[PDB]
């Protein structure tokens, strides 16, 4: 000790982070043990403290969440501060890992720097090392959090812990990888659906995940060149029409997400009405490693990279033949893809009832939608039988469609898309402002539930299944008519992409019963409780018969999702600002501004939210709750739409009022 | 708002120099326009004529200039509008010139002589500079940082052209100057153009593929764009120097070079 | 082509010369001379192309660059330039103009309506060339006076009053008067402006006229002038010769952030920080200094007190060791913030299908002393003296009051 090591200690942090980039943030700070697993070989991993366990992260992040409890009560017999005077092995360990990383872009220099102080450290009696190594530990944290939001947009980098805390999720789920991408002929970053357990192989990458994420991980941060990547790996992966949601690095996905193909064209509107020249993705040739019908996995065949395909004609081509009609079986169906699902269920269908102009699809045996839990308990005798399945119209999937719709009318109104007709099966064509005009006048009368019976001859209802009014039906027409008429917070998406087709007090008055029924601490509840189906506790390992809860059936139906209370809350601002005027104030210059009445009512709203971030060893947001917030063993403990849809509210305001 | 500049006049119509900075010229300053608001919107600025009273040009005095009198009115450089001088022996006249547009404008005094004739003053010009934005930030023109970058020296494609421009905006120019992009003639040079109606044929196709990476420019990397332009010359094999041989200096249009001809031939 | 030491007003093409005949035209065979009459009537195809050409590219670019604008006739460069500006009303004209004289200079920019003339700082022979060069770009001297109406204005005892200076709205950007007397700011002459280019595409490059090492000083030189600066590509990559234009075809290496593209960063972001922070002429004020192979730049807001201080050591040549004295600096405070040393690492690289630059070092300096004395309230700067030639500092200065 001498009184330059002070000085030493606590300058060069910044210059050795000076290089660094988002995505080598991930290596510096996060990265699951199985993320380290993947560079390593298997040989490395997260350190093992003795009398203890591991930190959740290899990074510094990992260090960090427990180190902040520990130099706050100087818990000097804590397991972790009784290993570091033992030895020097966590002191050895901070700065070995990063070999692993080395070559990414200012790890180097960040690791030297970490080196440099940790060698220096070792040089000091035993009982000094636990206080150095933390303040070393958490100088190195601080510079890396502070370069993160340097890197990112202005919104994220003026903004409060919570808000910030939400953004380095982004940075959590966006790291290259060894076993996986996004893309078949290179390996780059590549968004995982969440830590540990969606992060590597086959089981990183998900579409539905990535696009419903892409807004808030990556536009609301200002990671555009990291959006647009994953935008065009999935436009190489388009067929029948649809865009997989297994992404297997575009290397054989799977199709059976009727979903995924609008989040994706959503995400397109996103991106382009966000970035600065966002319009020139449209025209950005993609090689389109699939045939342009729809055949079979031929990775290898030279077909491969045959031709190209403008994101113009892309977009369109979602349009057009979802129209004109899709027809098939899944490639390589059979036990190969899903060892549970019945032979009829690999038999994917979807067309346009005309009379109204929204989509239909899916069946008995289909997992279309988001919710899609395949029940597998042979002792209840479950195998094969859907859990959620979502035929005919789903709310969102038509949602996003007049959003998508909206987005190409005013689109081709600037000169950018030139596409207006659209094919049916039989050979008519059809404006896309007609198939719009055809949504607006529609689609609320489908959907739609009367608080007063008298009204019911107009939208076509079935009182005799029916639970509550006042609600926006969660399907049209499907398997099961009594699932049509069930209170699920899906509606609220529709609500958030398309809000031309509902009328504000219809939609007012609707979400405010989620806000009393489907809203829970930190989840959306995913059926009304009210329900006879209704189980929110979700054991993915119940042997026993219950037809419903064995091997995890229940996981969309009563079980608390918190990536819904995004699209959720959205939608109560957005129609909580319209409708009650006690949520309006004359913002400067007149334009209209929400109040405080209304800004008490979000903030009261995500308290919950920045409780569990806070107290979480995973700096994010859980998947998934059991009821009333219990914390559900099995939800993964960090996922990605679950942060980057509270991050889509406050880019709202943001973008919006300030 | 308030941008009016007072340009006063002498008793013989020259404009007052109120400070020595030099051998210059009456400029306007550099400014962004206010508040969400287009060139139509309201006058750029507005210069204030300041005339001396009783001086000679008050005797049925005029004030011409080419500004356009309106924003829907173009500029033609030979037309000229009127404005009449109030003439006072103790009261100066001033005379407002609401400009619309940016440019070169330029303005002159008719008075009636003291033979009763009419007599004329210089021709007296002001500049308006342009508004230089890149995406709706405004750029002064005392912080434009240029790259002069020659085509033919950025590889053969599109692609590698945008490899050149990405490497400029991470050293944070504002503005490239790009060397003619048009078909070049025999010796290769890009000022020896070929044609001056298209563009370089080995990298574009259209006007649209060069308006579209220019833009492409202004979005991705707020990175403005100009060009060379020549004038004094084309390249000596155009194919419309065959279809057009007077557009040079011919035996026939300057038939002084006959004898100049010859001792080159000879 | 063009005449020796010839006026370019006149043209050696017409009758008025016997250039070609008398043999005094240095020519480009390479080009044919275009003849533009006395209007449109006198060669109607060529103004006709020529017009569609320059409204070909209004559409496109945001604006010219006049090569030879002192060759070219008045008339035609004044028609075609008001046809560009019906296209885009926000041209932005560039010229490398050289008249037989400055208030020519000034006429062409009065009728053409250039925004921004051409200056070349490797036209600079020696150290205080580039000092004298530097000092007219520069800016006004500081401490310069400023303007006022006093007795030679009239008063209208109803003239309108700005009571307590606060009828200016920062979103209206008006120009204000120079008090709360609102006698509207004066319309006068100044010089204008400029365009300085630390290297042209006609200039020899740095390794050619000095050597490669001041391809650091020089451009911060450049940058520190209150104007538009620029550069030609490879200036900052460090190329050892200057391109023809003709004969070369090799491309433009890909090695990233070669040579002085670091600095030029920080400068460029640098002036993007001054920003709007100084619109009229005598807002931005200056001090430049020469002494043997140092030349000393302050900039300076003559608002607010901010100011950037280059001490830049030139490498015109390897010209040994010199010291200089300690900058001092009354009622003004200092702050580092950045320097630069600039050290060539052997010979350019011999390839036929790429041009690549000289491999360079860009080592970053220390052992700068900024003493200040908080009785006089003057701040010292010390330089180390490893400071070899081609090294720059930028000090961050704040004038006190």
């Amino acid at each position: 000790i001498d009184d330059s090591l002070d000085h030493f200690i606590r300058s060069g942090a910044i210059k050795a982070t000076e290089k660094l980039s988002l995505e080598s943030i991930n290596y510096v700070l996060y990265r699951a043990e199985q993320e380290e697993y993947d560079y390593s070989e298997g040989r490395s991993g997260a350190y093992d403290i003795p009398d203890y366990g591991k930190p959740v992260y290899c990074g510094l992040q990992g260090w960090v969440s427990i180190l902040r409890k520990i130099i706050f009560y100087n818990d000097l017999a804590h397991p972790l501060s009784n290993n570091l005077r033992n030895g020097h092995a966590a002191v050895d360990y901070v700065v070995n890992r990063l070999d692993l990383y080395k070559d990414k872009e200012g790890v180097a220099e960040v690791q030297e720097w970490l080196r440099s102080r940790m060698e220096r450290i070792k040089q000091l009696p035993s009982y000094l090392v636990p206080s150095f190594f933390a303040l070393v530990v958490g100088i190195m944290y601080g510079c890396c959090r502070l370069r993160a939001m340097q890197l990112m947009s202005d919104n994220v980098g003026k903004s409060t812990v919570f808000v910030q805390s939400l953004a380095m999720t982004s940075i959590q789920m966006v790291s290259a990888m060894k076993s996986t991408s996004i893309l078949p002929d290179q390996n780059i970053a590549a968004m995982a659906a969440g830590l540990p357990h969606f992060s590597t192989n086959y089981m990183r990458c998900w579409g539905r995940d990535v696009f419903i994420s892409l807004r808030g991980l990556l536009l609301t941060t200002g990671r555009y060149e990291e959006a647009k990547e994953h935008i065009l790996a999935f436009a190489k992966t388009l067929k029948h029409g649809l865009i997989p949601n297994l992404l297997d690095a575009g290397r054989n996905p799977r199709y059976n997400a009727r979903d995924a193909a609008w989040f994706f064209v959503q995400a397109i509107q996103d991106y382009v009405t966000i970035v600065p020249g966002g319009v020139s993705l449209l025209q950005e040739k993609v090689t389109r490693r699939f045939p342009l019908d729809d055949e079979y996995i031929p990775y290898d065949d030279p077909k491969a990279f045959s031709y190209s395909s403008t994101i113009e004609e892309i977009i369109y081509e979602i349009l057009n033949r979802h129209a004109g009609g899709i027809k098939y079986r899944e490639a390589n169906a059979g036990p190969n893809l899903d060892r549970v699902m019945k032979d009829e269920g690999f038999n994917v269908e979807v067309n346009v009832d005309w009379e109204t102009g929204l989509i239909h699809g899916g069946s008995q045996f289909n997992c279309g939608t988001w919710m899609d839990k395949m029940g597998e308990s042979e002792k209840a005798n479950s195998v094969g039988v859907p859990g959620t399945p979502r035929d005919g119209a789903a709310v969102e999937i038509n949602g996003l469609l007049k959003s998508c719709l909206r987005f190409v009318l005013q689109l081709s109104k600037d000169g950018k898309f030139k596409y207006t007709e659209v094919t049916k099966p039989d050979g008519s064509k059809i404006s896309l402002s007609s198939w719009n005009d055809l949504l607006q006048e529609n689609f609320e009368r489908c959907f739609y539930v009367p608080k007063n019976k008298e009204d019911d001859n107009k939208f076509e209802i079935d009182a005799t299944i029916i639970n509550r009014r006042g609600i926006y039906k969660d399907l049209y027409r499907s398997g099961k008519p009594y699932e049509d008429y069930q209170f699920r917070p899906n509606f609220t998406i529709a609500m958030v992409v398309a809000p031309e087709l509902f009328t504000p007090d219809y939609a007012a008055g609707a979400i405010e019963l989620a806000d009393q029924v489907l809203r829970g601490p930190v989840g959306m509840r995913t059926l009304d409780p009210s329900d006879y189906n209704y189980r929110p506790y979700y054991n993915n390992g119940e042997d026993s018969d219950d037809f419903a809860t064995s091997k995890g059936r229940n996981y969309h139906q009563g079980p608390e999702w918190v990536w819904c209370y995004g699209y959720f809350i959205r939608a109560y601002h957005y129609f909580n600002f319209l409708t009650n005027p006690k949520c309006q104030v004359e913002g400067s210059a007149k334009k209209l501004k929400p109040s405080s009445y209304l800004y008490r009512k979000l903030y009261s709203r995500l308290l919950k939210h920045r409780e569990w971030i806070e107290n979480s060893p995973w700096a994010g947001l859980a998947e998934l709750t059991n009821k009333d917030g219990e914390v559900c063993n099995d939800s993964s403990p960090t996922q990605a739409w679950s942060t980057g849809c509270l991050l889509d509210l406050f880019y709202d305001l943001w973008i919006s009022y300030e | 708002a308030h941008r009016t500049l007072l340009l006063r006049l002498s008793d013989s119509g020259e404009p007052v120099t109120s400070c020595s900075y030099g051998q210059g010229v009456l400029t306007l300053p550099s400014l962004p326009l206010p508040q969400g608001k287009k060139l139509g919107d309201m006058p750029v600025y507005t210069v204030k004529l300041a005339i001396p009273a009783g001086s000679p040009v008050t005797r049925d005095g005029l004030i011409w200039t080419n500004c356009p009198p309106d924003f829907s009115t173009q500029f033609d450089r030979e037309k000229f509008y009127k404005k009449i001088i109030k003439t006072s022996f103790h009261e100066d006249d001033h005379i407002d010139l609401d400009i619309y547009v940016p440019g070169t404008y330029c303005f002159y005094l008719s008075f009636k002589n003291d033979k009763d004739e009419l007599e004329t003053t210089r021709k007296f010009y002001f500049v308006v500079l342009p508004i230089l934005s890149v995406n709706d930030k405004f750029i002064p023109l005392n912080s434009i940082a240029m790259q002069s970058v020659v085509s033919k020296w950025m590889g053969p494609t599109i692609k590698d052209w945008e490899k050149v421009f990405a490497r400029v905006a991470s050293k944070k120019y504002n503005m490239i100057h790009f060397t003619p992009l048009q078909h070049r003639g025999e010796s290769n040079s890009p000022y020896s153009i070929y044609d001056q109606l298209e563009f370089d044929p080995t990298v574009f196709k259209s006007e649209k593929e060069v308006a579209d990476m220019v833009e492409r420019l202004r979005t991705e990397h707020n990175i403005l764009s100009l060009t060379d332009i020549v004038f004094n010359h084309t390249a000596n094999n155009s194919q419309w120097l065959l279809d057009h041989p007077e557009a040079g200096y011919n035996h026939k249009t300057s038939p002084h070079l006959i004898s100049a001809i010859e001792l080159d031939k000879k | 082509g063009w005449i020796w030491d010839g006026n370019p007003l006149v043209d050696f093409a017409s009758s008025q010369s016997k250039a070609y005949l008398r043999r005094e035209v240095i020519v480009w065979g390479d080009c044919v001379k275009l003849r533009y009459g006395k209007g449109p009537s006198d060669s109607p195809y060529l103004w006709e192309r020529m017009s569609k050409y320059v409204e070909m590219n209004a559409r496109i670019f945001n604006g010219f660059r006049i090569d030879n604008c002192h060759s070219t006739p008045l008339h035609v460069g004044q028609y075609f330039l008001d046809v560009a500006r019906r296209v885009n009303p926000n041209l932005y004209v560039v010229a490398e103009l050289f008249s037989g004289s400055e208030a020519m200079d000034c006429l062409f920019v009065e009728r053409l309506g250039i925004s921004s003339l051409i200056r070349e700082a490797m036209q600079a022979w020696s150290e205080e060339e580039l000092s004298r060069l530097v000092h007219r770009h520069g800016g006004r001297p500081i401490g310069s006076y400023k303007f006022v109406p006093l007795d030679d204005f009239p008063y209208p005892a109803d003239v309108k009053i700005d009571e307590e200076y606060c009828a200016y709205n920062p979103d209206d950007h008006s120009v204000k008067c120079v008090s709360e007397i609102m006698i509207p700011k004066t319309l006068t002459a100044t010089p204008p402006h400029a365009l300085f280019m630390d290297c042209t595409h006609d200039n020899e490059t740095p390794n050619q006229k000095r050597t490669v090492e001041d391809t650091l000083p020089n451009a911060a030189l450049v940058a520190f002038c209150s104007s538009a600066i620029g550069s030609v590509y490879g200036y900052d990559e460090v190329f050892p010769q200057l391109l023809d234009l003709v004969q070369e075809k090799r491309t433009y290496s890909c090695a990233e952030n070669t040579g002085i593209s670091k600095v030029k960063t920080l400068l460029n972001n640098m002036r993007e920080e001054i920003a709007s922070e100084a619109v009229d002429i005598e807002d931005s004020e200056m001090h430049v200094h020469h002494d043997g192979q140092y030349i000393t730049f302050h900039r300076t807001n003559a608002k607010n007190g901010k100011g950037w201080y280059l001490v830049a050591r030139t490498k015109f040549h390897s010209s040994g060791d010199q010291m200089l004295p300690r900058i001092k600096l009354s009622q003004t405070k200092a702050t580092f913030k950045a320097a630069f040393s600039l050290e060539r690492t052997g010979d350019a690289p011999i390839s036929d299908e790429i041009i690549e630059g000289i491999p360079t070092k860009l080592r970053e300096l220390t052992g700068f002393d900024i003493g200040f004395d908080e009785n006089t309230k003057e701040t010292s700067i010390l330089l180390p003296q490893d400071f070899p030639q081609g090294s720059i500092v930028i000090f961050e200065t704040q004038q006190l009051g």
